């Protein structure tokens, strides 16, 4: 509905001025605004608004855990990342360990999680921005978007993404604050919402499949425990065990083994900047609930036949998927509530964002395959066979992409966020576990790790990859799945995961014996500070102020959890 | 209500932290 002269200028203007910025390159705040542009992500806005239309309000829950695991990198694992000279986890681990074998898989297993949980992520998400204003196929929206993706990396948006990333992060967030305004006077404001949430629900539930039949009040009623993040710890939609423990885990490899985020925190002046800047990026992670999570209640709230959608014949006329429309909170929200005029805005900036992210991701994948897997299967290399491989590559992965968009749709009941952190749980805590273990013992060696992360890696494939075949389908039709499977929650299991791969690393370490201590000097935790030479592998006031800031971080985080407890 | 968990919340946290302070000295 944004085919009037409005919504079209507006759009085009905002894409022609990103491409002219783009083709000009042709001829304590940034660290924490940098940090916070990825959960700034569309993705980030989609994935969460569908969950807390959904679910409730728990889905903020890892937003806050995920600041408490901020001021867990700043104070823990950038010092390290300091004290070893060293820039990325991998390197850190590479630094640590030495060989080979550890950064391969890693490699490996970034480009698999970059294709999965990010590229396939932002596709399906543009997609949905795509289909919910113009009303396309969902095929036709990635090509769409790939196209203006194309369009973004060849004028050289990427070459200036500096004056179209920090920001674009003030436009997102703007239109993110009048559009949750927009939502809460149509929906009467903060009391209003939680009074009508528990009360919206289809009217549409009765379908006409004989298997199907009639629908029970379970699904197409919201959850009683909507109000609360503490849901029940076994029969729970996050069960808050899991929210905070077996989330720190997967929050902890994101922003401590994510490249964009290490990198963009290890670029502070000192480490007293890094400690402000991960303050200021908490404060601005305590943002999401209002901002994504309560509008995507609005959203159910507003349009229950479409977002609570709950038949599979209604959700597949709907969605595109019969599994449930979740995930179009947010862009009903955006294409329906706000003006004819901002409205054109915020889905142009929206998309924007989301095509300069499959952009760098894009960027980042290439040059990791190509400086890691075939620079070490033809060490020829060669400038044209470089960049041919690079481009060939690019194309690979888009068409992986492409094919995976199906999954992404249906992945977790039609829950782009359940998705996205089944995935991530599903293959992270293993590589963390390595990591944590290496920052701490001492006793790990190189083949122990390695043996550890790839058993890990088999462990946590005997979950990803049968609940995939499987489906994983909602109330009305469950997925045919084991139960000892799959009826586990994804963080337990990241839990179960985590503790398994430690395990097992211990296990291989102490067959053989350690590393000695002049390949460990300013590498473990223990033993940062001791003044001494290694033979590689190849304030006053203003620290108090900080911490005392991170300390009114801290408790405005506590106050906030204990008020939506 | 809500905000005196809140606060409850707040204040243990508080208490924790002063703790471990303690501890520390």
């Amino acid at each position: 509905l944004i085919d009037n002269p409005a919504d079209i200028l507006v759009i085009a203007a905002y894409f022609l001025l990103v491409i002219g910025v783009g083709l000009w390159s042709m001829c304590w705040w940034p660290v924490g605004a940098s940090l916070f542009a990825s959960n700034i992500g569309s993705g980030h806005f989609v994935g969460l608004a569908g969950t807390g239309a959904a679910s409730g309000l728990a889905v903020a829950g890892f937003e806050w855990n995920a600041l408490f695991v901020v001021l867990l990198l700043g104070w823990l694992f950038a010092p390290v990342y300091l004290t070893a000279g060293v820039i990325t986890m991998p390197q850190y681990l590479r630094k640590r360990f030495g060989g080979r074998r550890i950064r391969l898989y890693l490699s490996v297993l970034s480009l698999f999680l970059y294709i999965f949980t990010k590229i396939s992520v932002d596709m399906f998400s543009g997609a949905v921005f795509i289909q919910q204003a113009l009303g396309w196929n969902i095929y036709a929206s990635v090509i769409a978007l790939l196209g203006i993706t194309m369009i973004y990396t060849v004028t050289g948006g990427l070459a200036a993404l500096m004056y179209t990333d920090t920001v674009q992060t003030f436009v997102i967030l703007g239109g993110a604050c009048i559009l949750m305004g927009y939502a809460f006077h149509e929906v009467g404001g903060y009391s209003g919402l939680f009074d009508k949430y528990l009360g919206a629900a289809t009217s549409l539930t009765v379908s006409e499949d004989p298997a199907v039949g009639n629908i029970s009040s379970f699904c197409y009623r919201p959850r009683p425990d909507s109000y609360h993040l503490l849901r029940h710890p076994v029969t729970g939609d996050l069960p808050w065990p899991a929210l905070l423990l077996g989330l720190t885990i997967v929050s902890g490899w994101y922003w401590c083994s994510d490249q964009v985020i290490v990198q963009r925190c290890l670029a502070g002046k000192s480490l007293t900047h890094i400690k402000a800047g991960c303050i200021l990026c908490g404060y601005l992670k305590l943002t999401p609930m209002f901002l994504m999570v309560m509008p995507g209640m609005i959203s159910r709230i507003l349009y229950p036949d479409e977002v609570a959608c709950v038949v599979p014949e209604v959700c597949r006329r709907v969605c595109g998927t019969e599994v449930g429309c979740s995930n179009i909170a947010y862009p009903r929200l955006v294409v329906k509530l706000m003006p004819n005029g901002l409205r054109g805005l915020m889905l142009a900036v929206m998309l924007a964002a989301l095509m300069s992210s499959l952009a760098s991701i894009f960027n980042s994948s290439s040059t990791l395959f190509t400086m890691d897997i075939y620079t070490r299967l033809r060490p020829r290399a060669g400038d044209r066979e470089l960049l041919l491989v690079g481009r060939l590559w690019v194309v690979f992965i888009v068409v992986v992409s492409v094919a995976w968009l199906p999954v992404v749709q249906a992945a977790q009941g039609g829950q782009l966020f359940d998705y996205i952190q089944a995935v991530s749980s599903y293959l992270a805590p293993p590589v963390s576990a390595v990591f944590v273990l290496a920052l701490f013992v001492p006793r790990v060696n190189e083949q122990g790790a390695f043996w550890g992360l790839i058993g890990g890696l088999l462990m946590g494939l005997a979950r990803l990859i049968p609940e995939f075949s499987f489906g994983s389908g909602s109330c009305v039709q469950p997925s045919a799945c084991p139960a000892f499977l799959c009826g586990v929650h994804y963080l337990y299991f990241a839990i179960v995961l985590f503790f398994c791969s430690g395990l097992l690393t211990l296990t291989v370490s102490l067959c053989t014996a350690p590393i000695p201590r002049k390949h460990l000097h300013r590498l473990v935790f223990s033993l940062r500070h001791s003044k001494e030479e290694r033979e590689d592998l190849d304030d006053p006031s203003w620290a108090r102020v900080v911490n005392l800031n991170a300390l009114l971080m801290m408790a405005v985080a506590v106050f906030l959890w204990g008020f939506y407890a | 209500q809500p905000w005196m968990q809140g606060l409850i919340a707040v204040a243990v946290f508080l208490v924790l932290v002063a703790i471990a302070f303690a501890v520390n000295h």
